[PDB]
């Protein structure tokens, strides 16, 4: 069925789908390339969502309203434990 | 440039300025930026510090993770520490001590063969410390680890993808979500358990990395495995180790692996030596690699085995 060459995985309790690989050739160790060449030579997690632009998604209301929110505390309880040990101006 | 740069971050997080003069950029990946930045300890010296401003989309969680893993594990055996954090909404700044370091590309053919073994004994200490604490570092490679060739010291950084053993000591891991139950690292690196998608993943996949590290050091290439999906690089670690052996390997952690072209397993001496104290390797750097580049999980060298091999004696 497959066109050569292809590498086939799949889980031997169906609890994942196949996924394939199907190269022109497969790999092959060169050794006359160079040293030091091969031998074989967004989305917010906070928003739970895909954007196109960075800098305006950080500016989108779902993204300010999470960057304010109580949802850091478990950062802060970390921060809490260290020692600041800097200098710090006024 | 830069300088825009150095100045959003400022504004981004106020604190920094009473702290921080922010002298230049380090570092840029996907999910952070790094800078060089010098402070006053109230101690009395000046300190060189690494300042990583992570991307205001991570989870918090995430975040959090790290700095603890940081916090928790780090600051002894070649493992990096935290000296402060800093945060304003959802940006956040880790503040560590800055390590000055080469590039592994830089120095690869111009090491010593003993400064291989120290190299290799001090990534052994680093990933034997984090595997205690339950850590699954997930990124093993050279940027991630850090070398001073000149102080001969190494610091192992970038708990950003790290997730935890079933029992890890350090709590907010459990929280990191499994890759394989539903942020991927580098497909070279990544041992074959990793690549085929296997739902159990140990702190075995670590010393694969270092075995990949190992590699590059003894054949003189870097990047060893070139690929940008991960069943390519199975594809190529198949050339190394030989497909029946994989096919086999992935059996016993509940994969089924087909190749249409059966390809042989390569002498690890031969393939370092062709690619490539140098004159006389011994056999126990051959026969360490092979532990580390085991295709079974299972049986593969764990890092306080790593360091009794006879490899490092007498270290
Ligand atoms: N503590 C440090 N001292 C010196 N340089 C560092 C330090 N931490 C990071 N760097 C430099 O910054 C880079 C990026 O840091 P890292 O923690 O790996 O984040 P990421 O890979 O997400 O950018 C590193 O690969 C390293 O070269
Ligand atoms: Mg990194
Ligand atoms: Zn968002």
């Amino acid at each position: 069925r497959l066109k050569k060459p292809f590498v086939k995985v799949e889980d031997m309790s169906q609890l994942y789908r196949p996924f394939y690989l199907q190269l022109t050739n497969m790999p092959f160790i060169n050794y006359s390339i160079q040293k030091p060449c091969s031998p074989f030579d967004g989305y917010c997690e906070c928003c739970l969502q895909k954007y196109e632009d960075l800098e305006t998604h950080l500016l989108s209301e779902q993204h300010r309203n999470f960057a304010q929110s109580n949802q850091y505390q478990v950062v802060d309880d970390i921060v809490s434990k260290l020692v600041f040990d800097f200098v710090e101006y006024e | 440039g830069v300088k825009k740069d150095i100045e959003k971050l400022y504004e981004a997080v106020p604190q920094l300025s009473n702290v921080f003069k922010i002298e230049d950029k380090i570092g840029e990946g996907t999910f952070s930026s790094v800078y060089l930045a010098t402070a006053q300890l109230q101690v009395g010296p000046e300190e060189k510090i690494a300042l990583k401003h992570l991307i205001p989309t991570s989870h918090p969680i995430r975040i959090a993770a790290e700095l603890q893993c940081l916090t928790v594990a780090g600051g002894q055996d070649n493992v990096m520490g935290v000296k402060y954090c800093f945060r304003k909404n959802d940006h956040v700044v880790i503040a560590m001590p800055y390590l000055e370091h080469e590039s592994f590309l830089d120095i690869l053919n111009s090491l010593s063969f003993q400064e291989v073994r120290e190299y290799m004994l001090n990534l052994f200490k680093a990933l034997k410390r984090i595997h205690q604490f339950g850590i699954v570092h997930r990124d093993v490679k050279p940027s991630n680890f850090l070398y001073n060739r000149r102080l001969k010291k190494y610091a192992l950084v970038d708990f950003g993808l790290a997730q935890g053993t079933h029992d890890t000591k350090i709590e907010l891991l459990k929280f990191v979500q499994s890759e394989a139950q539903q942020r991927a690292g580098t497909p070279g690196f990544r041992a074959p358990e990793v690549l085929t998608k296997c739902p159990n993943q140990t702190t075995a996949i670590d010393m694969w990395s270092a075995g990949v590290i190992f590699l590059s050091l003894l054949s003189g290439r870097y990047p060893f495995y070139k690929a940008s999906d991960d069943l390519t690089a199975l594809a190529q670690i198949m050339t190394i180790r030989g497909s029946r052996e994989t096919i086999q390997a992935a059996k016993t952690f509940g994969k089924s692996i087909l190749c249409s072209k059966e390809v042989p397993a390569q002498d690890l001496r031969k393939l370092c030596e062709r690619l490539r104290g140098w004159n006389e390797v011994p056999d126990e750097a051959y026969d360490l690699l092979d532990k580390l580049l085991d295709l079974n999980p299972a049986s593969r060298i764990t890092a306080e085995e790593a360091l009794l091999h006879p490899f490092f004696k007498d270290m």
